[PDB]
């Protein structure tokens, strides 16, 4: 399972943030923003 | 195929089970006869034998099991007497210590009460199985290192009640319980400052290292020569063979110096004995002399420089600073 | 004073005792198979060699 | 110079590469070839190691770091400068634990010895090799490796730590931690009991291999054997490093959210 | 009594005086973790003046810093 | 241990018994009087 | 002058080479420490490595196969000879020894426990015993003892050290790099 | 929530126990929780009380909490005799928010999802 | 009586008393931790004022 | 039956029953302690028809 | 059909099924316990009608 | 038939039926996590209504899954 | 009476007796100075009716 991480701070401080990539997509695949009303 | 590593005994040889040398038994007596385990004897010894019992044993059981037995009912009736819950949350339940503001005093039988009995009987069964293994020693006319290292390790375990005693209250002592000691652990790190920089602490973690690293040289060289009779040691000390020697010379090839087979248990002695005398020192420090370790490591430059991360403007710094954290509220209040 | 305090002092005691002990240790390893065999004679590295140290066995 | 016994044990053979030409010794230390290559990697990864401690702000022994590269990097070669030096290093140190691995199997060889030691000796390179090799490719960065510092490392550790919320709550920790504070509880025993053996009660006789086990089983009811404490001494600090390894290479790799959260399997029984 | 015959004295005497010791600990404090008869802070205090029915499960604070002491 | 040497310690046992077990009985009632817990 | 082995060249730290049979010469890993010309003691002043010939209370725990009447394979997967009595420590109950019979028989060879490895690490059926150091013709050179119901502690260290050496000099390719 | 001494030495000016220092780490692990995120990222645990080596969401976080101070007590909570019975509490108090009701576990709502700039009825 | 040529009079009376003792604290430590009979605190309550 | 105790020693037959039948009666008393319908210890003077029930 | 018994210990056999019977009545007793709708401690006095029904679709 | 004079039957056919099951589990289990094959919960789903994984999709604007760098 | 002197060694009676005596008088006398009423080493000039007393 691949894992994105991202470098929050300094390197070699061991300041990361890991996610699971699978699970990731689909949180994100599921919002549903309402579409703009138009003005 | 591969060359018998010594790893396993594959024909075991039994006997009529050993009594053991005589001793004086006027306090006390051995119990059992010995009794062979197959699966025991594949990796060691096989015979379960006798256990000598005597006046500071019997004392010890008794006051250890008062205080397992006191721990053990805080945390049944902790989950409200449910033997399910019991079984399923058993990590997750302690026995905790008094609240803060009580200090040294005596805390209410439900807000501390059971845990400083539970303390102090353990405490007394530890230093009455102490006094046993001494007895135990001296029966046999052999020296006694064992309690000597058994006084390192309870020493660091009686820091754990010294520093909560020096800092003024019993609200700071490790709880009862497997996950909430671990809980205490980090705390306790967080609490002081960064527990890593406490000086005393790493000198703690090289021996708890130097320990490992030598228990397994130790065993890999003895093991390595057991083809030679290196296992039986006594004997390599006193009339020095060929197993000793190739033991000596493996090491003065590979690093340059050497010990003896007698030496290199006191290495072992001593390296394990500091990991808690060492950490006993650190704890005892933390709070008293020293209440944050990153700063005290700040101040005798112990601590690498990094580039900021953030940056605050003359009202973010007014803005930013918090409040120490006080009592919780006594009150439901309604807006 | 105020650039020491109890931990660095309680350190260097610690420093002391551990290196007087490395030095009993490093005796303790030299009671067998010294002095070393070399050309220019008989050799004792530092700590020096020990006394000659005896046991005691069981009559027979 | 040689031990009252050693001459008669220097002798050829029992090399793996390499014959007559790396077959000497330097002093006390034995040379092979392994010898040659521990050398030569021990002193390029060392003056790297100055040289960036030379880069760096400070000369203070406690403060100096070399830091592995960006993430951004992943799995390529940093510019020097920019943690590709931490890699060198890093390629160095593996090449030195590997060579003192070999060197050490090859005096074995030669003393007529088993291959219990570079075995032993390779459950730490093992644990290294997961903490900078391993680990940083399944994560797919070699910034993902702990930085080379004395102080440094320490705080690598803790944010890596804390990177799980509450790392005490990794199953695998605790069972690393288990493995080592047995092997200091035993240690300390087994060293006691020779001592105490050896050096008895002044006035009385040295004890025998019957005075172990009859003491261990009057304390205890039960006295491993003398193979028997080296086998678990060996058994307990080896199972500490990789278990060590098996705990670091899980966070990350195969668990992502906090360790606490992982308990509920345990929760959630259907019983 | 032909009870010890089966069992030493010697050691029955060990278990015994280890059992009373334990209970009367035990029983001490338990006292004097109590409201009602913590004797050594409130045993000047008069039958009638002393506390009742006071178990309160939360009966102090729980979460407060350290006093100056 | 025979049976006379187990009668004679039977009779201080019993006696040392019977003066801690009741010592014990006044050490109670004077508690009582002190500050009952009925 | 018991040192049989020439140095190899002049320059100090130069390994030496064995003139003779180094496994009888006594050099390298062949070699034996002069240890005291009597045998082991127990607690009693007994003889700590005797045969179970000599002690009857002793016996082989019900599960482990019994090595007696099993065919000794050498290194050269050569039958050496069949196994006919062990000998066990009385100190701390183990088998120490194996002392086998000679395909020609009219002698007898002392064989450590140590060098004994079992076929599928004593998994599956154990019905040879296998000996990877020596090969089948070097157990006749196994240093004889002294008598049959004792052995010293110099004998062990010879028997010792001459099956210790043969993982070295047993072959010619043992000696000799693997590259 | 401060627990963490500024001093080398301990003083009476901070007397915060280790229970208080486990209290505010419930707190921070439910806060890390609610944002999908761990210690590091408003933290160098090397020293958690420094802001300098801490990333700036350190300081959006702190704004977050007064934030949330105000929606819970001026709106949220005085809506207590509005509501029917079945949306108190079991102490009939009116329901709160907190940080994972606007986060739901995403470091930004919605991941960073922009929407109320085309709805100015509800700029402020 | 012949239960104890099956059995060991010094074993069984060991179990008893060791089992009966651990009962007896359980249960007094069960009603100590309980509202209604915490006899140390609560115990000069008459049985209506006791708590239910 | 008795043929079973030819079968069965009656001593290790008594003691893993004993022992398994002490283990079962705490368990089921400790069980209906924890409930809120049968604690008996605090609730034990309530009548049939208030004690608690479970939510429908 | 007797002939098993040739082949397994009856007394080695006999000791296992009960384990096994044992470790199972328990396993589905507490299975029940732990859910909603067959918690009979507390709602065993529920008629069937009453008694709660897990989420429908 | 000469291959199991080179091969026991025996450690042939443990292996056989090891890696046969070995794989036939992973393939169930791999399924059953799925979302389009997940049988237990959708399976009474026609092959129509049953989940396809998306095709090629767009981009989005100022929304990112993960946090700034 | 004295014949107890044959069944318990009085060397070991003596040394459990005083390390027992030992133990029991610091317990006790850390006790008291933990306490609030007993702190004799700040408040042990008070009078007895200006010592603390625990609450009514
Ligand atoms: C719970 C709380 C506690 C928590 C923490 C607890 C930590 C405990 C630490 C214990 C340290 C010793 C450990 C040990 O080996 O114990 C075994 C031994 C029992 O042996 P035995 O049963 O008598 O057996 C007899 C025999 O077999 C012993 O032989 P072994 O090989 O075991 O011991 C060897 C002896 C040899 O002794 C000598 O050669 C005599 C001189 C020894 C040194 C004296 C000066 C030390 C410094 C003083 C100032 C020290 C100031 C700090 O050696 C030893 O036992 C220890 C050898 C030295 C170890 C390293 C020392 C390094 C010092 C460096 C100093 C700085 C240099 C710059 O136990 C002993 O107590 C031995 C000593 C007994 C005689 C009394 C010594 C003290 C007398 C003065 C105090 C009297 C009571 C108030
Ligand atoms: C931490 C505690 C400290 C603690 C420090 C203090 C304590 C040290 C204790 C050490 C153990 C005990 C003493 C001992 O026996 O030492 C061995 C040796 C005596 O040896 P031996 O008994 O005569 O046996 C030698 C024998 O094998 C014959 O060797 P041979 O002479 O044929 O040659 C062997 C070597 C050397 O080859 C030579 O040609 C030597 C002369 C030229 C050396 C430089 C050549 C390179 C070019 C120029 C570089 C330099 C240009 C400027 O030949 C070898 O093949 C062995 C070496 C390894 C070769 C493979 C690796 C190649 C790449 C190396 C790259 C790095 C090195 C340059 O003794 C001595 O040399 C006595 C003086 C002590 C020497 C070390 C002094 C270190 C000072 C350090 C100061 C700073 C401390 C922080
Ligand atoms: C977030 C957590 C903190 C932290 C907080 C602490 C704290 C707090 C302490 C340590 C301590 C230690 N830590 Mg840590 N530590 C951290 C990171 C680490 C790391 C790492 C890789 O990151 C390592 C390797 C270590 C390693 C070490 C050890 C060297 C040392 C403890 C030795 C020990 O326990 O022996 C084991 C020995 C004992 C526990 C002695 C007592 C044994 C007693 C006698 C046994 C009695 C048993 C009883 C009878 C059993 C029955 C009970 C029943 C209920 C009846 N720490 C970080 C920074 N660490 C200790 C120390 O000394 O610090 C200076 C300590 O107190
Ligand atoms: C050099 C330092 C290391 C060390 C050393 C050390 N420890 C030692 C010794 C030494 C040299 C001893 O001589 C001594 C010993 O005897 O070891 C075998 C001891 C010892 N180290 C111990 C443990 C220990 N050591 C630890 C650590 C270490 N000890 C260090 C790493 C730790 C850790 C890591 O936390 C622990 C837990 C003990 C095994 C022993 C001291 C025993 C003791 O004091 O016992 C008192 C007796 C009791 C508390 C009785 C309790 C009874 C039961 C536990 C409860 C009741 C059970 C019930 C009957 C059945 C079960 C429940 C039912 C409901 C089923
Ligand atoms: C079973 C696993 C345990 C163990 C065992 C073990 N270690 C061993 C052995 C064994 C069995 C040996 O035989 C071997 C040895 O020869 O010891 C004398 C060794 C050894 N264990 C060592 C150390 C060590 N072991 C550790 C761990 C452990 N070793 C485990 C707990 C640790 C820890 C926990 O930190 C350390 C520091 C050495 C003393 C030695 C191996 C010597 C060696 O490899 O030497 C070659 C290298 C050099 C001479 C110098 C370094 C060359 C590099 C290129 C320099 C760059 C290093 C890099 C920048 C890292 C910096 C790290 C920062 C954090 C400081
Ligand atoms: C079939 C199956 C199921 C397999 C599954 C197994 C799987 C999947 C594993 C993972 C596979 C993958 C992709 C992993 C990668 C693994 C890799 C990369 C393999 C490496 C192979 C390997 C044996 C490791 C190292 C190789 C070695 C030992 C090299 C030594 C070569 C050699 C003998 C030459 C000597 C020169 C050396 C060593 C250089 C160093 C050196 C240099 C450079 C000098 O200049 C110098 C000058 C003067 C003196 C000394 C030196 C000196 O020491
Ligand atoms: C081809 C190939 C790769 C094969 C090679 C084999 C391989 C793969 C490598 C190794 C992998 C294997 C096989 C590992 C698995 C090992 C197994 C099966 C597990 C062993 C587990 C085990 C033995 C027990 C667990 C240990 C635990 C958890 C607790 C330890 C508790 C403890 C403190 C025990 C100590 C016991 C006692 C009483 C010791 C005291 C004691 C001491 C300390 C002495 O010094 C001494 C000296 C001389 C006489 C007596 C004694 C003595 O008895
Ligand atoms: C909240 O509540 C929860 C806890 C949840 C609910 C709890 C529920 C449970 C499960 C309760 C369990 C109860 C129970 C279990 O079965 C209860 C079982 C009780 C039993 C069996 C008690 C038995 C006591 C027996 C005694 C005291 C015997 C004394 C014998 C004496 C004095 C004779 C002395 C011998 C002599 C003199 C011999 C001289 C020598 C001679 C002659 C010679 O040597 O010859
Ligand atoms: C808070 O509430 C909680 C606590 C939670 C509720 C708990 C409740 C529980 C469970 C209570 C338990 C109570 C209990 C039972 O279990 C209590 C049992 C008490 C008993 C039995 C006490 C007995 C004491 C006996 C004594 C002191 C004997 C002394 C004998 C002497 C001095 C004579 C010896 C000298 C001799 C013989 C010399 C002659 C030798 C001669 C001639 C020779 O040797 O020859
Ligand atoms: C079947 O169920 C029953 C209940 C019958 C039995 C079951 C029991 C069970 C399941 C028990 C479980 C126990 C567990 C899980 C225990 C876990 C313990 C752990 C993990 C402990 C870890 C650390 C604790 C430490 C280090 C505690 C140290 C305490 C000290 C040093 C306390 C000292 C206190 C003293 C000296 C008190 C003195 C009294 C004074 C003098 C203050 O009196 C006023
Ligand atoms: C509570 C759960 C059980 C806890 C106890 C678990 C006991 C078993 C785990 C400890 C032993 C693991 O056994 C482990 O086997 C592996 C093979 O996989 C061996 O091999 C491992 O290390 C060696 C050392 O160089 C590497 O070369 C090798 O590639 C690697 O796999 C380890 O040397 C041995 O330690
Ligand atoms: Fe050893």
């Amino acid at each position: 399972t691949a894992t994105d991480s991202v470098q929050v701070g300094y390197r070699g401080t061991g300041m990361e943030q890991n996610y699971d990539h699978g699970d990731l997509k689909k949180q994100f695949a599921q919002v549903k923003i309402p579409t703009p009303l138009p003005p | 195929m591969l060359e018998y590593q010594n790893l396993f005994t594959r024909v075991q040889v039994r006997t009529v089970p050993e009594a053991g040398i005589e001793i004086d038994e006027s306090t006390g007596t051995r119990y059992g006869t010995g009794t062979f385990s197959y699966l025991a004897g594949k990796f060691g010894d096989a015979q379960i034998g006798p256990i000598y019992l005597g006046w500071a044993g019997v004392l010890s059981l008794i006051f250890g099991f008062m205080a397992f037995e006191i721990i053990g009912l805080n945390m049944w009736a902790s989950v409200g007497w449910d033997p399910v819950e019991f079984i399923r949350q058993l990590p997750w339940l302690a026995l905790e210590p008094p609240p803060p503001q009580y200090g040294l005093r005596v805390p209410p039988l439900a807000q501390g009460g059971w845990y400083l009995m539970a303390g102090f009987f353990l405490t007394i069964s530890i230093l009455l199985w102490w006094v046993r293994v001494y007895r135990r020693a001296r029966a046999l006319n052999m020296g006694t290192h064992l309690p000597w290292a058994f006084a390192s390790a309870i020493f660091l375990y009686s820091t754990f009640f010294f520093q909560p005693l020096l800092v003024g209250s019993w609200s700071e002592m490790v709880p009862f319980g497997i996950f909430p000691h671990l809980d205490w652990t980090s705390a306790f790190s967080i609490r002081y400052g960064n527990l890593y920089y406490n000086p005393f602490h790493a000198l703690s973690i090289a021996f708890l290292y130097g320990s490992a690293v030598l228990f397994a040289m130790h065993g890999a060289t003895i093991l390595a020569v057991a083809r030679l009779g290196g296992e039986r040691e006594i004997e390599q000390i006193t009339d020095r063979g060929t197993a000793a020697e190739r033991s000596m010379l493996f090491w003065r090839w590979t690093m340059g110096f050497n010990a003896t087979m007698e030496s290199i248990h006191r290495w072992s002695w001593w390296f394990a004995v500091l990991t808690t005398f060492s950490g006993g020192i650190g704890i005892l420090l933390t709070g008293t002399v020293v209440d944050n370790w990153y700063l005290w490591g700040v101040k005798h430059g112990l601590v690498a420089p990094y580039p900021a991360q953030n940056t605050l403007t003359e009202e973010q710094q007014q803005l930013l600073r918090g409040r120490y954290q006080g009592t919780a509220p006594d009150s439901f209040p309604s807006y | 004073m105020q650039y020491i305090d109890g931990a660095q002092i309680a350190l260097y005691a610690f420093w002391l005792f551990f290196f007087g002990l490395i030095i009993y240790i490093r005796r303790e390893d030299k009671r067998e198979g010294y002095p070393l065999e070399s050309p220019q004679g008989p050799r004792e590295g530092w700590p020096a060699m020990p006394e000659k140290k005896t046991y005691i066995h069981r009559p027979t | 110079a040689m031990l009252s016994f050693e001459k008669k044990y220097r002798v050829r053979g029992g090399t793996l590469i390499g014959g007559d030409l790396f077959d000497f010794w330097f002093g006390p230390f034995y040379v092979g070839f392994f010898g040659v290559t521990t050398i030569f990697f021990v002193t390029l990864g060392t003056l790297l190691c100055v040289w960036g401690a030379a880069m760096g702000p400070t000369w203070n022994l406690w403060q100096i770091s070399i830091a592995p590269p960006d993430l951004k990097y992943g799995l390529g070669l940093a510019p020097l400068r920019e943690g590709g030096l931490w890699q060198i290093i890093t390629l160095c140190a593996l090449g030195a634990f590997g060579s003192w691995a070999l060197r050490q199997a090859e005096i074995s060889r030669k003393l007529g010895m088993g291959m219990h030691i570079p075995w032993a000796y390779g459950g730490a390179v093992l644990a290294y090799a997961t903490l900078v090799v391993i680990r940083p490719m399944l994560l797919g960065a070699w910034g993902h490796g702990f930085p080379y510092g004395i102080f440094s490392h320490l705080d690598w550790v803790s944010n890596v730590g804390y990177q799980y919320l509450h790392f005490h709550y990794n199953p695998a920790h605790m069972i690393a931690v288990t493995f080592f504070f047995t092997n200091c509880l035993a240690l300390a025993m087994h060293g006691s009991l020779i001592l105490s053996v050896t050096n008895p009660k002044k006035g009385t006789p040295v004890g025998t291999s019957e005075t172990e086990n009859v003491f261990f089983r009057d304390l205890l009811g039960y006295s491993i054997g003398a193979i028997g404490i080296h086998r678990l001494g060996l058994f307990l600090a080896v199972g500490a490093a990789v278990w060590s390894a098996i705990c670091i290479v899980i966070s990350g790799p195969f668990w992502t959210k906090g360790w606490p959260e992982w308990w509920n399997w345990w929760l959630n029984l259907p019983i | 009594h032909r009870i010890w015959l089966m069992f030493d004295p010697r050691r029955v005497m060990v278990a015994m005086v280890g059992f009373l010791a334990v209970l009367a600990l035990v029983i001490h404090f338990i006292l004097l973790s109590s409201q009602r008869y913590s004797w050594i802070e409130n045993g000047t205090l008069s039958a009638a003046q002393a506390p009742v029915g006071a178990s309160a499960p939360a009966a102090a604070a729980e979460m407060s810093p350290l006093p100056p002491g | 241990m025979t049976e006379d040497e187990a009668r004679r310690f039977h009779g201080y046992f019993v006696t040392g018994t019977l003066g801690y077990i009741i010592v014990a009985a006044v050490a109670h009632f004077l508690a009582w009087q002190w500050r009952p817990w009925f | 002058s018991d040192i049989k082995a020439v140095p190899a060249d002049s320059y100090n730290g130069s390994a030496l080479i064995p003139t003779g049979d180094p496994m009888i010469d006594g050099v390298g890993p062949s070699s034996w420490a002069n240890r005291s010309d009597t045998p082991d003691m127990t607690f009693h002043n007994t003889a700590k490595i005797v045969p179970m010939r000599l002690d009857p209370t002793y016996s082989i725990a019900k599960g482990d196969p019994d090595p007696r009447g099993l065919p000794v394979v050498a290194a050269d997967k050569q039958v050496a000879g069949t196994v006919i009595e062990l000998w066990v420590n009385r100190a701390e109950p183990q088998v120490t020894y194996y002392e086998v019979q000679l395909t020609g028989s009219e002698r007898r060879v002392m064989l450590p426990a140590g060098f004994v490895q079992w076929p599928n690490f004593g998994l599956w059926g154990n019905d040879k015993l296998l000996v990877k150091a020596i090969t089948a013709a070097q157990f006749a050179n196994v240093p004889a003892l002294k008598r049959d119901d004792q052995i010293t502690l110099l004998e062990e260290d010879m028997v010792c050290a001459y099956y210790a050496g043969g993982h070295l000099y047993a072959m010619a390719e043992r000696s000799e790099p693997i590259i | 929530a401060r627990v963490v001494t500024r001093d080398v030495a301990p003083s009476n000016a901070n007397r915060s126990s280790v229970k208080q220092t486990e209290w505010t780490y419930a707190l921070m692990i439910s806060q890390s929780r609610s944002l999908g995120v761990n210690c590091t990222y408003c933290h160098n645990t090397r020293q958690f009380a420094s802001w300098k080596e801490a990333p700036p969401a350190r300081v959006t976080a702190y704004h977050g909490i007064l934030m949330l101070r105000d929606v819970n007590q001026n709106y949220l909570s005085p809506l207590q005799p509005v509501y029917p019975s079945v949306r108190l509490g079991t102490q009939g108090d009116a329901p709160k928010a907190q940080c994972v009701t606007c986060h739901n576990g995403n470091y930004k709502p919605l991941y960073g999802a922009q929407m109320v700039k085309d709805y100015p009825a509800l700029w402020g």
